[PDB]
């Protein structure tokens, strides 16, 4: 049946300042079926305090969500989102970059 | 608010 | 500008783990107010914005008691569509279900939708004048006889064109500093050398609602359309949208670049540059 890869952006809330509070942001959308894993990671590791939005879907029935937590970016500390879903053969990582 | 049913498939 | 009201259903099969997973959430435009999730602790339909939360324990208890219907009657239909299509009973598969209207700038009606889906396929539509079905194949035909015997057009026409934009027009007027808004996109640029002959010039639309917006870029006034790199309009997670738009510049060239912004907020279409 009908399989859907997620499309997935990682980026902050407001434009990121380093010592300023903000919200990182992973948003997978157009994607089929529903079941997915999605993390956010501080220097690898999974982060424990993490929200999501309610499954809405789009015009062409694809699933969205978005996954949020609070922080506080820093020079030094890297961030990541890590998904996985049955079109991919292994969970995909995107690294936040603060200019995407 | 919600239309009051859902009819069976 | 105009406006929607919309509910969107989904609920998912999961055999040898009990009762199939059903989410319901409604949207005014591009803002969220409701949610019901049948795995939560509370079995309640609840607000998810602040102008919702004010309607009383009558509001409440009617959206519950409806939503928790719409959970059963989708259980059966899980059933009826395996029954159908022949499938067996250990995979899990997805029915979707998506109504509302749309009003124009004038809050009158302008069209109404009620569709559902089977595993990401369409299933079975109504039509634009309200009272006749498109169905896909011989499963989605056996439901629309039920659906003609049963006069749901009819009902469906009736909340669509009356109650629906009745209460589309409430939320409006409720939640009037959130929902009547039009924020226009906070603009910049960004220039980045990718090696000493080229550099990538990104293009920024920030905090603004609703989501539809445009965003292109020009090389000496011609649509660089196949070499931009897009990305789709995400929620900020306040209520706002972001998106950009990327061109590789040969260095050099930065001033030859145009990027071009139109949102409703925007009286006129911003043109940016890097200079």
């Amino acid at each position: 049946m009908i399989q859907r890869t997620p499309k997935i952006q990682v980026y902050s809330r407001h434009p990121a300042e380093n010592g300023k509070s903000n919200f990182l942001n992973c948003y997978v959308s157009g994607f089929h079926p529903s079941d997915i894993e999605v993390d956010l990671l501080k220097n690898g590791e999974r982060i424990e305090k993490v929200e999501h939005s309610d499954l809405s879907f789009s015009k062409d029935w694809s699933f969205y969500l978005l996954y949020y937590t609070e922080f506080t970016p820093t020079e030094k500390d890297e961030y990541a989102c890590r998904v996985n879903h049955v079109t991919l053969s292994q969970p995909k990582i995107v690294k936040w970059d603060r200019d995407m | 608010r919600m239309f009051p049913n859902a009819p069976y498939l | 500008g105009s406006h929607s009201m919309r509910y969107f259903f989904t609920s998912v099969s999961r055999p040898g783990r009990g009762e199939p997973r059903f989410i319901a959430v409604g949207y005014v435009d591009d803002t969220q107010f409701v949610r019901f999730d049948s795995d939560a602790a509370s079995q309640r339909m609840e607000p998810r914005a602040p102008w919702i939360e004010q309607e009383g324990p009558e509001y409440w208890d009617g959206e519950t008691r409806k939503v928790k219907a719409h959970s059963q009657t989708h259980r059966v239909d899980l059933g009826t569509l395996r029954g159908y299509y022949n499938q067996s009973e250990a995979g899990s598969h997805t029915v979707q279900r998506m109504y509302g209207c749309d009003v124009g700038s004038d809050w009158r009606f302008l069209r109404g939708y009620h569709q559902y889906a089977y595993d990401g396929k369409d299933y079975i539509a109504l039509k634009e004048d309200l009272r006749s079905w498109t169905a896909a194949d011989m499963a989605a035909q056996t439901t629309k006889h039920k659906w003609e015997a049963a006069h749901v057009a009819e009902q469906l026409r009736a909340y669509l064109e009356g109650t629906c934009v009745e209460w589309l027009r409430r939320y409006l007027e409720n939640g009037k500093e959130t929902l009547q808004r039009t924020d226009a996109p906070k603009t910049h640029m960004t220039h980045h050398a990718v090696s000493d002959h080229e550099a990538t010039l990104r293009c920024w639309a920030l905090s603004f609602y609703p989501a539809e917006i445009t965003l292109t870029w020009q090389r000496d006034g011609e649509d660089q359309t196949q070499d931009t790199e897009l990305v789709e309009t995400r929620p900020a997670g306040d209520g706002t949208f972001q998106k950009w738009a990327a061109v590789v510049v040969p260095s050099g060239q930065e001033q030859r670049y145009t990027c071009h912004v139109q949102h409703e907020g925007l009286p006129k279409p911003l043109t940016l540059r890097w200079e």
